């Protein structure tokens, strides 16, 4: 991320308590016990980050401040005048936006764009979508209920409440099918790169024994192509090392060929060695039409069905923390074993390097070793 | 370096436009044979280029209608009636405003 | 070899007339003025050969005889019995099958199909359907009109149920034809091209004159990569100047050969046509005009129309009936249209029934007179 | 009313028994009769010589005081009326 939040200021939200909280650039462990407004946070700060301000007509509040790292400050206050209510975004640079709420409300029935168009252009000429933040929310169960799905958004709005932003969170129904899509594309990549690297060696050898031994090492080294007729002619290949300059061109060929071989599916071996981190006694695994599923030492295959609520959270947190700014979690300590909470930050902090990564716990053994880190929050009522 | 489906998407768009714009369609019926004179022109060539099309995203690699899949065992073949009909599936939503922007022209 | 039609005997045929003709084994000219029952006998032509007997529960006869080459003789009688017909269709060999008109109309009327699983049953076990006939009919224009396979039900609403099956092109459906084919024939070429890649990288792998470098240069001609080779060839090692040169040499006939088919119907249409020019330059099909001009195929006369459904379902072809293939066409056309089809519909029985007889220059001795023997 | 084909045999039939010649000559005597100057573009489709000979005759018994225009491919159809026949010959450029 640029702009990393440094202190936000919510001045008698739902007319209940004020609270300032103050983040690092680096990663921020809230540690508090429930009713402390978390959740409620988590969503202002999503819906200031990624420019989605016209949730906070939804939204009962005195004064608004968000600070971030290079100093932009914005101030949104909740006034009515003449029983309308008008919500004022002032931002720290000179321009301000005002709207009234019942124009939202009318706009999000009509959903179910003036307006919309106007805070499209507000953020837009003052660049205030520059870092997107991902909203990981503590109810993904519901989410794998109504099994990225767009109308979770409008469920989640319907029974939350229209403050609560956009909901992209991949469901255990649904990685199943991204997971098949990317390795059935990967293995496509692959066929793609070995007709391009025939044209290419065909151009190239148009134009030493140790180069024959690294050729027949190299022919040996699933990981089997889509287009087997390739594996065929590799086939052939090695049959007939069975049996100079243009020896250069075929290794440096099968080189290549080998190492696209490993980057295609590296990014998959990542996750899958990411998720057998914490597994034991499992592994998941893409064994063959690409098949997608669990492994067991007894040999024995088995669908993705059989996994407990842990390993559905940790599926689709570290689905979702691979494929990625500002990452904001609620709660991820559902359902989860001591162990593996004390270890969860550690692995994602291993996997999401370089972005300001916002924790919101109840359970304060996911903030082991990060012990600075943690911000108590507490309500400080009015 | 490399074509992927959103390139070929916009040839497409690129020649569906052209068509309208020369052949003077102005309903759905005869875009229904225009939008494969625009297709059949825009499809790759070269293998490489099919196979690195059909290895990105946007466009799935499965069909929803089993008929309008050829029986052969060319499996090449297959995929380009896959990128066909992707491409008229995706087109058909457009050619609706790409009418009403040629109304709208003239 | 084939079961070619030897003699055909129709005896008070719509109540009216006899007629006896006798068959060489190719180009049956029948040459006769209008209202002399050519199209009648087509018509029973291509309802015996191509196992259309249901149709002749719609046509009044008394004795039609079929006689084939090799000795085969089929006797359709049409004899009604306490006002009921029943059509009478008795083979020579012995076997025979035997069915009422009114159940054969009810068939057809249920179709806008047992007694139709019947007829092919005895089509099939008899072997009656070695040899089929394409029969061209003298109302092309009204296909132009509306392969279609609407076209039969139509043509027989206003020909009558007698008329047989109508499989004929349109030039809008031999425009989409010759497209679909130039497509094929591109993916094709690009197919033998990824397996000429592996299989030459397979060869040249196995490998290990200036006169063979320079017939490879000679013979480069432009798909990219080829171009750049073509490019390096510009600017011990002598199997793989083989493989190469047998590579380039294998490319080149594989484009030929999956071009060769329309080359040819091209330039038999280019062989009538002579102030325009068809070809497929990049696809589109149509003419090209000696100015480099382009036009749709759709700017062709009667005459160039007729010539291109002719002669496309003259290439795309046994046993072959044309009725009246004069039709619009001027008499240079007429006298050359027989010598152009029969070079290039070569080893099939062609039965034309034409009313010029500029259409029979130079097979006067295959004009066969017909005469209807009014009762 | 019944409009048909009397054979000399005495049976009756109706008028889908007419042959391709005997069509056109249905459909041109008929708009012949209810007619200006006719335009009539090749008269000879499906005809054989003898009708061709005398087929703009019998049209020409039916058109009287009117300008003819036909252009034909034969020149059966020319014949009687051979002073007035017209070549062409484009101009290409
Ligand atoms: N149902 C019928 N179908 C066909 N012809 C019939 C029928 N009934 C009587 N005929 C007569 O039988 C003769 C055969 O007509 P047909 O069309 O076969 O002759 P044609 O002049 O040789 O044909 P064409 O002009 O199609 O080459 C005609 O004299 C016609 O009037």
């Amino acid at each position: 991320a640029i702009r990393t939040i440094s202190k936000i200021e919510l001045s008698k939200i739902h007319n209940r308590y004020n609270l300032t909280v103050d983040f690092f650039n680096d990663l921020n462990v809230i540690h508090g016990k429930n009713g402390a407004g978390k959740s409620t946070l988590i969503h202002v700060i999503a819906n200031i980050v990624n420019g989605d301000f016209i949730r906070f007509a939804f939204l009962i509040f005195e004064e608004i401040k968000a600070t971030y790292s290079d100093g932009l400050k914005i101030v949104i206050r909740r006034d009515k005048i003449d029983e309308q209510s008008f919500i004022s975004v002032t931002l720290s640079n000179g321009k301000y936006i005002k709207f009234a709420v019942g124009e939202a409300m009318a706009t999000v029935r009509e959903i179910e764009s003036m307006l919309a168009m106007d805070i499209d252009k507000f953020v837009k000429e003052n660049e205030l979508q520059k870092v997107r933040a991902s909203y990981f929310p503590a109810f993904r169960t519901m989410l794998e209920a109504w099994s990225y799905n767009r109308k979770a958004s409008a469920f989640a709005r319907e029974l939350f409440g229209q403050f609560l932003p956009s909901i992209n969170y991949p469901s255990p129904m649904e990685i199943e099918d991204r997971l098949r899509e990317e390795i059935r594309r990967a293995q496509l990549g692959i066929a793609a790169y070995e007709s391009r690297t025939f044209s290419e060696s065909f151009v190239k050898v148009f134009s030493t024994g140790e180069l024959l031994k690294e050729i027949e090492g190299l022919a040996i080294a699933i990981k089997n192509g889509y287009y087997a007729e390739y594996s065929k002619v590799y086939e052939e290949i090695r049959s007939l090392i069975n049996r100079s300059g243009a020896l250069v061109v075929y290794r440096d060929a099968l080189r290549d060929r080998q190492d696209y071989q490993e980057k295609a599916f590296s990014e998959i071996d990542n996750y899958m060695s990411s998720v057998n981190s914490f597994l034991e006694d499992k592994e998941m695994a893409y064994d063959f039409y690409p098949k997608v599923g669990l492994k067991f030492p007894d040999g024995s295959w088995s669908p993705i069905r059989v996994l407990s609520s842990g390993e559905r959270q940790l599926l689709t947190m570290l689905y979702a923390a691979s494929k990625m700014a500002i990452v904001l979690i609620d709660e991820p300590e559902i359902s989860l074993h001591i162990d593996w909470q004390e270890d969860l930050l550690k692995r994602m902090l291993s996997q999401l390097s370089g972005r300001q990564i916002i924790v919101c716990t109840h359970s304060p053994s996911i903030a082991t070793g990060y012990e600075d880190f943690m911000i108590n929050i507490s309500p400080e009522f009015i | 370096s490399n074509m992927t489906y959103n390139n070929v998407f916009d040839h497409a768009y690129e020649m569906l436009k052209e068509n309208i714009r020369y052949d003077d369609i102005r309903d759905t019926d005869d875009l229904h044979d225009a939008i494969h004179m625009a297709a059949d022109n825009a499809v790759p060539h070269y293998y490489a280029d099919i196979f690195s099309v059909m290895a990105s995203e946007g466009i799935d690699l499965e069909f929803e209608d089993s008929g309008l899949m050829p029986d052969t065992k060319d499996v090449i073949r297959i995929l380009q009636a896959r990128i066909y009909e992707q491409l008229t599936i995706d087109l058909w939503e457009d050619a609706e405003d790409l009418l009403n922007e040629y109304l709208e022209e003239v």
